[PDB]
C-alpha cells in the first residue's frame, strides 16, 4: 500500500509551490496556479482550475491558500502511475524519435550527465538488455530495466 | 519576453532540470542492473562452478587414497 | 532424469538457488545466463532466449525449476569427463607452472575448508607422479581422476 505521501513528494509540492508564490504571501492567482499545476504534471483546462480555486475559497478571490494546494496535489500525487515517469524517460533517451534507444542517443544521455564511458561500456550496457537483438533498446526493453519483475 | 513570461521561463528551467534528474536517476539504474548481472552475478557464477570443480576433484582424491590403501591389504 | 550423480542433483539445485532473487519459482533471462554460467554453461543471448520460450508453455518469459532440472540434467550427462578434468586441473594450477605443487594441492584443501594430511599427499605423489618431480602433471592428474 502507499495510503501517504513520502518525503521526496512533500518536498515536491513545497517547491512546485514556492517557485510560483511571487509576492510571496502563500497564495497563488489563477496564472500562478497554472504554472504550478503543469510543473507538477497536473494540467488543467481553464474552467477546470477555475472550479478548483473556486472549491476551496471562503472569501472571493481567484487564490489558493497553500494549505490547500497542499491536498489536492497531494492526492493527485499519490494516484501517479509510477510507468509514465518510465515512459516519459524512455522519450528523453530517444532524441531522434525512432522509438528505440541507439547507441548514439544513449552516449549523449552519458555525456549530458558528464560520465565518462567508452563506447564498449556503451554497447555492453545495450546488449544485455537487447532481447529481441537489432542492437537497440524499445519502449518495452526499458520498462524492463527499470523493473523488478 | 523573448523566452515567454517571466512565469513561463520559471517554468521551463524546473522542467529542464527535471528532465536531467530523470535521465540521471534511470541512466544510473541501468547501469546498476548492468553490473550487477555482468560483474556481481558472474563472479559468482564463476565462484560455484570452480568450487564445484574442485570438489569433484577432491572426492577423486579421496576415492583414490582408499584404492591405495585397499592396494596392499 | 536418473542417471546423474546426487553431487549433480545438488549441483544443479544451488546454482538456481544462487540467483533466485525473488525466492519465487522461478529465473528470468538474465538469472538464467548467470545460472548455467554456474554450472559451466555459456550459450548465445539467442539461444538462452529460445531455450526460455520452448519451456514457457505460460507466456510470462520466465523458466521454471522442474524445467530447468530436467534441461541442466541432460547437459550435465552430456558434459566430456576429460574437459572438466582439463578445466579443473587450471584451477588447481594457480601459478600456471603445468604441474599441480604439494602447495597448490593445500591451497584449494584450505577454500574448500577440506584438510589433507602429509601422509595423504606422499601417498598420492608416490602412487601417481611418474616424473620423479614429485608434483603432479595434467596426464598423471588425468590418471588420478577417471576411474581405472
Amino acid at each position: 500500500l502507499n495510503s501517504e505521501l513520502l518525503e521526496e513528494q512533500k518536498q515536491e509540492i513545497y517547491e512546485a509551490f514556492s517557485l510560483f508564490d511571487m509576492n510571496n504571501d502563500g497564495f497563488l492567482d489563477y496564472h500562478e496556479l497554472k504554472v504550478a499545476m503543469k510543473a507538477l504534471g497536473f494540467e488543467l483546462p481553464k474552467r477546470e482550475i477555475l472550479d478548483l480555486i473556486d472549491e476551496y475559497d471562503s472569501e472571493g478571490r481567484h487564490l489558493m491558500k497553500y494549505d490547500d494546494f497542499y491536498i489536492v496535489m497531494g492526492e493527485k500525487i499519490l494516484k501517479r502511475d509510477p510507468l509514465d515517469e518510465i515512459k516519459r524517460a524512455f522519450q528523453l533517451f530517444d532524441d531522434d524519435h525512432t522509438g528505440k534507444i541507439s547507441i548514439k542517443n544513449l552516449r549523449r544521455v552519458a555525456k549530458e550527465l558528464g560520465e565518462t564511458l567508452t563506447d564498449e561500456e556503451l554497447r555492453a550496457m545495450i546488449e544485455e538488455f537487447d532481447l529481441d537483438g537489432d542492437g537497440e533498446i524499445n519502449e518495452n526493453e526499458f520498462i524492463a530495466i527499470c523493473t523488478d519483475s | 519576453g523573448p523566452l515567454g513570461s517571466k512565469l513561463n521561463d520559471i517554468l521551463h528551467v524546473y522542467e529542464k532540470s527535471k528532465e536531467r534528474e530523470l535521465q540521471s536517476q534511470l541512466f544510473n539504474a541501468w547501469r546498476n542492473r548492468f553490473c550487477f548481472y555482468t560483474e556481481e552475478c558472474n563472479i559468482q557464477a564463476i565462484s560455484k562452478r570452480n568450487y564445484q570443480l574442485e570438489k569433484m576433484v577432491l572426492k577423486k582424491f579421496r576415492e583414490r587414497l582408499l584404492e591405495i590403501v585397499k592396494s596392499e591389504e
